[PDB]
């Protein structure tokens, strides 16, 4: 039984998208790599190095052509003909484009390659932008967080495998099992905001009684994302505002890595 | 003469290309170099302070919980907060369970497969292979049946013909040692350490509110809110649920991970007498429990010239001695400025030119102290604690030799951890005595609640004038890691992170003087040029990470 | 000649009372009594019929899912409802993952200490256990150091002082004849089969919503929100997770729980020759995967005088020769109404008036059918689907004949199966064939709704006059379970259970006739009629539950 | 070393509070009784049966007296002088009473032992009370539910362990941690109620989006306890109201076991 084709590129990334992988119970990682996919190309964990795994990469491309899922983490910087990410010595933007040809689909995984993330914000040095800008004429899915549930990825990639198409997306192409609903219109803390219990400081009376964080700087009101249900790592109750801390906004253009932590949200 | 590349390096973090010049078929000269900046420093610049963490927090998810660490830590320096001692346990905990999943990662998912060779394992006799541990380990899952189930797993990998992640990898390569029988034991440990690293992150995730990317953190201690009696907050059931993950840790490391690292050492005994990178070696003290930011469960100091019986300890991240000597030069690195630069008046001004051997061919800068090359991480680690005359450390160094010695015969010195298997050595020991760190900080943390003491958090306040200095230290699973942060007007005018593979990456610095990733490989036998595994294994025993390494 | 008393009957689920006359050490007569009432068909009278669910599960949480699943049932044959198709797999799936709990629970946690003494495998060696069970098992957890792990902590238990749970067991017994090295396999199997059973109720409540008590079921169909693509409901991603856990069962079931049943047949042949029950035997298909609540993956029917050639098939839930032959006895119960009831006209009116030998003992009712007693639960199960020449069922029973075989030379005939051991197979054999229904029923799932059936309830209406009457049948872990209800004017106007575990432990009958519990024990020789532990090993192999006997 | 002992006896159970610990992960149940407690009395697991178990209980009744943990599940028969649960020939409440003399604490645990429960529903075919009726001179503390999370139960025993008193309890004696606020006032469907957002049949479009539970009967506005936020069986996402049903009030007196499934909450 053969085993579809994964290609893994990596540009302007923190390796936090990879790592969110060895997470994962529903395939663990382990069951991805032997049972679900096959990796074809990952440089975190190939055992081939140098011009040995980009031969690799070069007889994937060609015997899997049309039928390969391409799958990006990190920004893709443009600033100075592509110089601030080379590998084997010619910009990453050429290796991406390249591999986007022949791909089946395509998967912006993280914030950095969805909008550009952490790597694009403040004065942005790097020029850099995300994976559907450099592809304008491709459909690219975007799984943003920083980085996301390793299941809102896993899912989509089964999706693919068993039904043979893309899960329903919304209007910036992102999942809606996942990304369909802001945080804040389906918080368990919504009661305390409807009531006006707001924690005001860390370690206050009603802070240490699980109250609402949006004085904190809360960004739930203008984040999509499913952090208050599928939440983190499978062992229940884990998410940031669970733990005590607001959300960031990270999933979300112009709120995560834009706005300051304790800086209100607009609410809606 | 023939001039090599490789690039990229896999089994590492980020991005990394290495070229040698080889010299009779051993390598005489060798470049590293970074090959992505992103430029964090600019990015957190011109914010508040209390929100750096947050974004240099992502400098690196393969290290994370180091940056958030070091940020929160170099604003508190800055602004003289005292952390309170809850917050420090919590801390303790994160950091200490993050680096026991790293190292065990770093061993077998990043490091394995150069000393291991999947297709000679197709050929074990499984009987043989658990006959070879009896006496040796005590691990539940060392069975002939387990180990069946494995190689029928590799099999049928191979019978696809999908290698994936295994294809073209250096199977009968000349440099690969072990038995059948041995190479079949380590992928069954490969594969069991993948359910332990989960295990640890686990204990993070709980404190954390996820894993990568904590969320828990603040300048002034952690967002955690401790209450025994509280619905939704940290109680006593929580506090259950984490001892539940620390609990499982233990096992694994001391049967399965310590043991390997004594069997690799047997069958690769020339790797001891390979790969030093340095003569100078720093750390710093970690894991601090009292009210200031002190008395620090793991010591540090700085090693000169190999003379452990000279060392200068190091008890403060305070240490103005520390602080002093701490430089970046960036004469071979695409930065514009040259000059040797200690951090709080540190520019990183891009000027990429192209690769020159003897000009710019990197992005990681030239970290030095007082003027010298420096390794750091694990090996750093160890023999500090050795200097000092930690009985835990000395120990632990012990159980992993008298391994060795029933296999080998032989016993190992002092001398023969300044290499490749010394490097790998450190940081097996720093896996064993964390666990101890995470028993000790789970029932301090219990001992202090149950005293009534549920405080978390001291709010800052940030001057809106003035000018003001702060660095926070901390020993990262690759070593010493600073973030050196200028505030003006309550806001960033300065950041710069000195991160602990810059130190052992960085290239030709101001006085043209060789670091250690460069000063390890002179030497190094290369049988096949086509096919360099002997330079990636000393590579990779310094455990890079390149996001780290430049930011 | 004596009379004793067994009270309590420990390790099963509820209140039991056992007495024996034992002549010429055996056993010569018995009474089985149940001695806890609550009255849980009066509580659920008068309701509104698509309530009765959620209170009559409550009749048990040892069997939970059960009593929910028959109840909906019922309401549903009363009112002529035809349950969606995916409502079919959620139930199936929960009821399979239930079951396989279930089993487990009792061959370890409920039985295996009447076989095993544990005081006997400290004096066992690791090593010539775990080779006992080369070429007889490849589970990969049953290595020298697992057993030794096992064996320290037995040994601490014992030198604490503090045997809790295991004090003042018969260890020792002249009937304990296994080697000290089966006894020690047996204690670490028994800790191991707690981890599998955990995996087993996690399908459970992904579906359910929890488990103890299942909350997703409704007259009409399930509560689970089908949508691949929707946030907070029942998506692939929900899906996956449910399946990574069915994928954790079978390993444990096939290489530890099977062989284990065969082993302890091995050691203990004579019990293949006692503990016949009945000659009459009765189960009910189950897992039905069409659109009109049929099309039941396993068989069902009737054997009457052991004999399997001659059997009635029974393929329908609606079967009128099966719903005609059912009635109960109160003669030696605490009830006033003694005659044999049909149980749409059954009544439940308490009579308590003390023990007597000869007229009422039990709270337990005596079930007949068409007047005949009758074994029901997983011997029952098996001899039908031998009969109904099912391959899946005579090739699972095969495979712990040839272990059996393997271990003493000899082999296992049809007969032997009318017996004590041959109860514990039925048991097993059910357990193993169960992980094929998980894998069909989660395949039919993802199947249907790929083809666009998202469907799960059909909302019913109930006519406020009339009478209706109905009954939902239910193959559960201890055989045919019935709910009948009866609708007058909207309410419930009737609910009768007839329970499994009534048709077993129910006391002697309107003619005074044995069941099969009582039965069961005639001829069994006993030792030491202090310690009658011959007598509760047979008791055990039928897995009691007296909340579910007497509700 | 010497561990805490605890007697275990069921009166009017359904076993399904004992079944809730075989479902722990902290501790599991293997780990509860070789390394937490010495469990000296419990008839589902114990080894020995009749007189020799009976044995076992007197014994430790006497060696322990003032320091084992009682806990009892199951409603207490009080009808007819107590027959309708007899164990070795005497009522389950002389038993209950005897044990209670010696006991450091007493905790009645699932909703049957703590306010009666199913068993005492509709017409209350056999007297059946709580155990805190049954002895009126002790503070008995109440872990209700239909059965309890089990580390409802196992966090209470583990503070009166590790800090030698009981938790912080309600006016009920509930223990705060668990019980101390509504459902409905920390549920993660709560912005949906707020804003008409009502599921009104299963599988209808509002229900296959997760939308509240109110209008099919959910009891959340009416019952105290931790279903929201610790949820159940440690795997994340797991409630009655997230697979999709309403809350029935299993926990709170005069809701669970009296009101209808579809029967509409009091909302404040
Ligand atoms: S989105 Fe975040 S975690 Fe993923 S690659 Fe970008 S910085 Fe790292
Ligand atoms: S502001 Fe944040 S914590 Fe408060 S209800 Fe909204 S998402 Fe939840
Ligand atoms: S509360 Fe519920 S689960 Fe516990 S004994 Fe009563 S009926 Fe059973
Ligand atoms: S009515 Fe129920 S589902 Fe709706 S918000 Fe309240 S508790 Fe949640
Ligand atoms: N450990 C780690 Fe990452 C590096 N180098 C940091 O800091
Ligand atoms: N299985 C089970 Fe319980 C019994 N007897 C029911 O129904
Ligand atoms: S910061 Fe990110 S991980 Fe979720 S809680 Fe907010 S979107
Ligand atoms: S029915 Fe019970 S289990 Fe919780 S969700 Fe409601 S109190
Ligand atoms: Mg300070
Ligand atoms: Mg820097
Ligand atoms: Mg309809
Ligand atoms: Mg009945
Ligand atoms: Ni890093
Ligand atoms: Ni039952």
């Amino acid at each position: 039984p053969q085993r579809p084709p994964v290609i893994w590129i990596g540009a302007q990334e923190c390796t936090g998208c990879t790592e969110s992988l060895l997470r994962a119970t529903h395939p663990t990682v382990e069951n991805l790599v032997l049972e679900t996919i096959s990796l074809e190309y990952h440089e975190v964990l190939s055992a081939a190095f140098g011009h040995q795994v980009e031969e690799n990469k070069h007889n994937a491309l060609e015997k899997y052509k049309g039928q390969y899922v391409l799958v990006v983490d990190g920004s893709i910087p443009l600033k100075d003909n592509g110089i601030y990410c080379m590998v084997a010595g010619e910009p990453i933007v050429d290796h991406i484009r390249k591999a986007a040809e022949g791909a089946a689909a395509i998967i912006a995984i993280g914030s950095c390659s969805a909008w550009g993330g952490v790597a694009a914000a403040g004065v942005n040095p790097t020029g850099a932008v995300s994976l559907q800008e450099v592809l304008p004429g491709k459909t690219v899915i975007n799984i943003p967080g920083c980085p996301p549930n390793p299941h809102n990825f896993l899912a989509t990639v089964a999706h693919i495998i068993t039904y043979g198409k893309p899960p329903k997306l919304d209007d910036k192409n992102r999942p809606t099992f996942a990304y369909g609903r802001l945080i804040h219109e389906h918080c368990e803390r919504r009661p305390h905001f409807d009531a006006g219990r707001f924690a005001k400081e860390f370690g206050d009376e009603g802070h240490r009684e699980g109250w609402c964080l949006c004085h904190l700087g809360c960004k739930g009101p203008e984040t999509y994302g499913n952090c208050s249900t599928l939440q983190f790592c499978d062992v229940g109750g884990v998410w940031p505002v669970a733990i005590g801390h607001p959300c960031y906004g990270c999933n979300e253009e112009g709120i995560g890595f834009h706005k300051g932590i304790h800086q209100l949200a607009n609410v809606e | 003469s023939q001039r090599i590349t490789i690039d990229p390096v896999t089994r590492i973090e980020g991005h990394l290309r290495i070229d040698c010049e080889i010299e009779n078929g051993v390598v005489s000269k060798a470049w590293a170099s970074g090959t992505m900046w992103r430029g964090m420093e600019e990015i957190v610049k011109n914010r508040d302070p209390r929100d750096a963490w947050m974004i240099v927090q992502r400098i690196c998810g393969v290290c994370t919980t180091t940056h958030a660490l070091s940020s929160v830590r170099a604003a508190e320096s800055a602004l003289n907060i005292d952390v309170p001692v809850n917050a420090q346990y919590i801390r303790n905990i994160i950091l200490a369970a993050h680096t026991t999943h790293d190292h065990i990662v770093h061993f077998y998912q990043l490091s394995a497969l150069d000393w291991v060779d999947i297709t000679s394992a197709l050929q074990a006799d499984p009987t043989k292979a658990s006959e070879m541990l009896k006496g040796v380990s005590t691990w539940h899952l060392n069975s002939p049946e387990e180990f069946t189930k494995v190689q029928n797993k590799i099999k049928d990998l191979v019978a696809s013909g999908q290698l994936g992640i295994f294809a073209n990898g250096y199977w009968g390569h000349p440099a690969m040692k072990l038995p059948p029988e041995v190479n079949l034991i380590a992928v069954a440990h490969y594969l069991q350490a993948l359910e332990s690293q989960r295990d640890a992150n686990r204990v993070v995730a709980l404190l954390g509110g996820k894993t990568p990317h904590i969320q828990n953190l603040a300048v002034g201690g952690v967002a955690n809110p401790i209450n025994l009696d509280g619905l939704g907050v940290l109680n006593l059931e929580r506090l259950m649920y984490i001892k539940s993950f620390i609990d499982k840790l233990s096992d694994f490391v001391e049967q399965v991970y310590k043991v390997d690292t004594a069997v690799i050492a047997a069958f690769y005994p020339e790797w001891l007498t390979r790969g030093k990178g340095a003569v100078n070696y720093l750390s710093v003290p970690e894991f601090p429990t009292d009210s200031k930011n002190g008395s620090f469960l793991f010591p540090g100091g700085y090693i000169e010239n190999a003379d452990l019986s000279s060392y200068r300890p190091i008890t403060s991240h305070s240490d103005e001695y520390l602080i002093k000597g701490i430089q970046e030069s960036a004469k071979h690195s695409w930065y514009k400025d040259e000059a040797p630069q200690a951090p709080w008046e540190g520019t990183t001004i891009p000027a990429y030119d192209g690769w020159s051997d003897d000009g710019k061919y990197s992005w990681v800068k030239s970290p030095t102290f007082y003027g010298k090359t420096v390794e750091v991480g694990p090996l750093a680690n160890m023999l500090v604690k050795l200097a000092a005359g930690r009985e835990s450390t000395q120990n632990k160094l012990n159980e992993i030799v008298a391994i060795y010695q029933k296999l080998t015969g032989n016993t190992l010195e002092v001398a023969q951890l300044h290499s490749t298997l010394g490097r790998i050595i450190g940081r097996t020991v720093h896996s064993s005595e964390l666990q101890d760190i995470l028993q000790n900080q789970y029932s301090a943390l219990i001992t202090n609640i149950g005293k009534g003491d549920h405080t978390t958090f001291v709010k800052p306040n940030i001057p809106a004038t003035g000018e003001f200095k702060g660095v926070g230290f901390l020993e990262a699973p690759r070593g010493m890691l600073s973030h050196w942060m200028v505030i003006k007007d309550g806001i960033i005018s300065n950041y710069q992170a000195v991160v602990p593979s810059t130190w052992n990456s960085g290239p030709r610095n101001f006085n043209d003087d060789v670091g250690p990733y460069e000063q390890s490989l002179v030497g190094t036998p290369v049988a096949d040029p086509n096919k360099p595994l002997e330079v990636v294994r000393t590579i990779h025993s310094f455990d890079p990470c390149m996001a780290c390494a430049v930011h």
